């Protein structure tokens, strides 16, 4: 045993599309985002997928790969060498049958006419960014690649008592010196040591108000002769998500100790006395 | 983000006797058959002299060569003068060693050229069975241009 | 096939009486 | 017998001489049986003429293909065309009829 | 989730053939046609194939799509090709043993004499235009191919306690500039982009107050009597990201319609009089 | 969807062999003929080739039929072609 | 014909003399046919100057492709290319007019 | 639409003392083998000569070949 | 295979553009641990793309280099 919490049972998830270069939620973004209406979030450009099957999950596979040990002529065993490159993939298995899924598996409608879709035998690039999101409890994976190319997997499964399936392999492919792919948790990749505690400090200013950025947007005006509980409701207010129950003050004398799930930073201040208001990690 | 590869390409036969062939739309039953080797640039014979002890090699000429070009074209056995004997016969009038087929090649970006082509060797049919027989056949096409450029 | 080259004759011709002439 | 002609140009208004291509159904004129034949024309210098034996012919031009109603007497060839395209054999003779009133009391003979 | 109408259960179906190049049924009429008449219906010339497994339904496949990604001399991961051609079809297995299915497994019948269908050594042409409709419920999702090619994928099978069956392969192929093959159902392809709208309706209400959920969380307390202003307000302040000027709300007399980037809910009601409060997706 | 009356259960039958090129039962005879004794039939010359599996029922093979879509340099699918002959069986466990 | 043009340099203020296209939807205008040739043109050292007839025309110049109006009179490319309209030339009403005309040119009062 | 292939191709051998065989039918046990080269065109040597150091070459002549028929019989 | 002049017609007519038989062409290779240098060379066969299928048609083609340094040393 070491990190239980870390242990994953893929019970639900979540992919989506967007143009070829688009990015994902942030790791603290995903903690929180509505995850059936991608259109209500700050990342814009992404939309689901469709319903896709419950049984067979995506299947995180790779083509190449095949290696040998390098062997000396004294039968040193001296490196691991790979013999043809990776070629990571997802499948993914579509299972509505709206235009929504057919333009992933066909490629764009060939007709023009309400109520058909057409297909030609031409070639089609189908490049999209591809976002997965598996929901394991309160833990949510993301796996995010900015270009992935699009086909046909194997062919159209229909049956008398199961849901039909439209199988689709997105490829990842490398696009403007970013990663070809990443994966998304705040918890597990890159860790803080200990939960960040912010200081504020009202660096002997008297009268007036100050204003925090918590979260990347503006709070609502803070007087200079706010207590823990009045930064504690102003933080807790101008949300995006975060509850005012997720957030932390405490103090001692006129320094000031914020923590909570988000960022914070000084946008705004009267500048009636001091050095005027500042806030450090 | 995703489209369909369709290119406006035409490729067209004009016979020594101005019989026309539609091998792209097949409109007299042939089609031009996969691989095709001799289009884009013609041969070149870069000659070079490798002589004495001194590094590398000196240049002296080079030529361009004539085109063979190598194709095939599917001809389609359908009924009456549609048969593929009427269609390969009508495909072989088009063609001589002593006279000039033109190959009409037509794109939206770059217009219009052609290709002053001859037989090189006497066309084939594989006949592993009657070829009356088969459904398609493909006859294999080895064809020069000796002045060996594409003419507006 | 049909074709639509009289049906536009006679419309036009209709219309040189039924705005007269100048 | 009947001469069809036009002018034809790139956007900069210098010649373009790409092959138009005439076609008919197999069927009787004066006598003759008219074929199946693609006939290609190319304009010489950017002014293009051809000869067509009248009533149904087939133009195709690149991507494009008409069917026209060759007329009894000499004529424009983007009329024929136009023709062919604005006004479809199953169009309604009266709103047609009216438009064509409209544009003819915009600009009278 | 997304759309759980466009979800399909293949669970009845119907296949025809016509003559080549034959036009299906338009989207509008798939709806209405009866499925086991085709004589009777306005585009002429389709007849039923005949009985096909209950169980072995039809089969899309195809061959080709042997496909590499190709990459530059530095390992950059550039573009994927297809190397092998797609060839594309579907494998119908027929059970009833009428000329009907045995001119698609054979081809044409080489005897004239009544109660024999003959067959000979030599290769048969054998194109049909295809159609397929697909039934559940009140769902009829149409397949159409202008041009495919027929051949025997398999043996003749026999049991002596199941349906015999002849399978059969049908092959697209390209005709006349139209599309290789088209899916056909008017509610899912080319469609308007309805957005979706929620119609809050207080019930004839006269007194107290409503509290709705906006994306599965609770706002605070709506009076009996608010403009859409209110609503916009009650909606906007909830603790979510979205802004107050990203949702919309218009009257339509005693009701609202709510539209806006989130579900829409009522979560508590605490009116008097009238039928209590609902809302519901238009 | 047109005959229900064609859908076939081959609970039974039989199986037959005579010199080569003798003639089958017309249509109609056989509807008639009693199958057990061949020598009653019209039909002359056919004798019966013993008992045979019902488990394993006679089988409709046939080898060769591999076939490719022919196909343009523009990539038209013009037509299907059989590669090889046909060659067709019947698999008889006596 | 109208008069068109710009002057053309890389970053570093050097000449760049890489090729414009040009091209149409087909339409008459002034009884010639405009007929979708694309028209490569050098800039001569920078200096971009090409002759087009006025009214649609599509501009591409590497990755780009845009939809210009032409002016009556001479004006400089990068004016039109900031003005660029979306896909749509609204040509439906203009082969109407063809049509009546042509027939009038073929059989006049 | 539909239709089976069924050419009216007669094939017959006559003999150096006239005797007959039709390879078609096989009434004297023998049929033409899949498998015939030589059938349809006869080969051509054309020839080309270089001009000197210019593009491409030119056209000097052609010549009909003797045709080699390879085939085989199935004789049963 | 590119839209509009980014092609696989237009670059592959640009890398054309780019080489001869008379005239050199440079290629530069950098490296962080020997710096900068180059090859002179040029055209010793004409450059061949593979067309199976109409070239126009694939999403990325191949183009066959056979190049020769008669000069045959990386220079600074």
């Amino acid at each position: 045993a070491l990190k239980d919490d870390a242990v994953l049972i893929a019970a639900r998830g979540y992919v989506y599309t967007a143009a070829v270069g688009t990015a994902a939620p942030t790791p603290s973004q995903l903690k929180l985002i509505d995850l059936e209406h991608p259109e209500a979030w700050d990342r814009t450009g992404w939309d689901l997928v469709g319903h896709t099957s419950e049984d067979d999950l995506p299947e995180f596979g790779f083509d190449g790969g095949d290696s040998e040990v390098r062997g000396s002529w004294q039968k040193k065993k001296l490196r691991e060498v790979e013999t043809e490159e990776i070629a990571d993939y997802v499948v993914i298995n579509l299972t509505q049958f709206d235009e929504t899924a057919l333009e992933l598996y066909f490629g764009p409608n060939q007709s023009a006419t309400p109520g058909i879709f057409g297909v030609k035998s031409g070639s089609v690039v189908n490049e999209r960014a591809l976002l997965i999101v598996i929901v394991d409890n309160d833990v949510r994976l993301g796996f995010h690649a900015r270009k992935a190319s699009l086909k046909r997997e194997d062919a159209i499964s229909l049956a008398t008592d199961e849901f039909g399936a439209l199988p689709v392999r997105a490829t990842f492919l490398d696009y403007q010196s970013y990663n070809l792919y990443e994966w998304i948790e705040e918890d597990w990749f890159n860790a803080v040591d200990a939960p960040v505690v912010y200081l504020l400090d009202l660096g002997g200013a008297t009268g007036g108000d100050y204003t925090l950025l918590v979260g990347g947007k503006s709070t609502g005006d803070i007087a200079y002769n706010a207590n823990a509980s009045a930064i504690k409701t102003a933080i807790g207010a101008v949300d995006d998500g975060v509850a005012e129950s997720a957030w932390t003050v405490t103090a001692d004398g006129s320094d000031f100790e914020i923590s909570g799930p988000l960022a914070v930073a000084l946008g705004v201040d009267s500048t009636t006395g001091g050095s005027g208001v500042t806030v450090d990690v | 983000a995703s489209r369909l590869l369709d290119p406006d390409t035409l490729v067209e036969l004009e016979g020594v006797n101005g019989e026309w062939f539609d091998l792209t739309n097949g409109t007299e039953g042939i089609y031009l058959a996969t691989e095709v080797t001799g289009l884009l640039d013609p041969p070149v014979k870069a000659t070079y002299e490798e002589p004495g002890n001194f590094p590398g090699a000196r240049y002296l000429n080079h030529r361009v060569l004539r085109r063979d070009l190598v194709f095939g074209v599917e001809i389609l056995n359908d009924e009456n003068d549609e048969t593929w004997l009427r269609r390969d016969s009508a495909w072989r009038k088009a063609w001589s060693f002593k006279r000039d087929a033109k190959l009409h090649i037509t794109t939206g970006e770059s217009g219009h050229r052609y290709l002053k082509v001859r037989l090189f060797e006497s066309p084939t049919t594989d006949m592993v069975t009657d070829p009356r027989g088969r459904e398609v056949n493909i006859t294999k096409m080895v064809v020069v241009a000796g002045d060996p450029f594409w003419y507006e | 096939p049909d074709t639509s080259a009289e049906l536009l004759a006679d419309a036009v011709n209709g219309y040189l009486d039924a705005n007269p002439p100048s | 017998t009947v001469t069809i002609t036009a002018d034809v140009r790139d956007v900069t208004g210098q010649p373009d001489n790409q092959q138009w291509v005439f076609s008919t159904v197999l069927r009787q004129q004066d006598g003759s049986i008219l074929t199946q034949k693609q006939v290609r024309v190319n304009p010489v210098d950017g002014a293009l003429s051809v000869e067509l034996e009248p009533g149904f012919a087939i133009v195709v031009y690149g991507e494009y293909r008409w069917f026209i109603e060759v007329p009894e007497t000499d004529a424009g060839l983007w009329g024929l065309i136009a023709t062919s395209v604005a006004v479809p054999p199953d169009t309604s003779a009266e709103l047609l009829a009216d438009a064509v009133n409209g544009y003819l009391d915009a600009n009278p003979p």
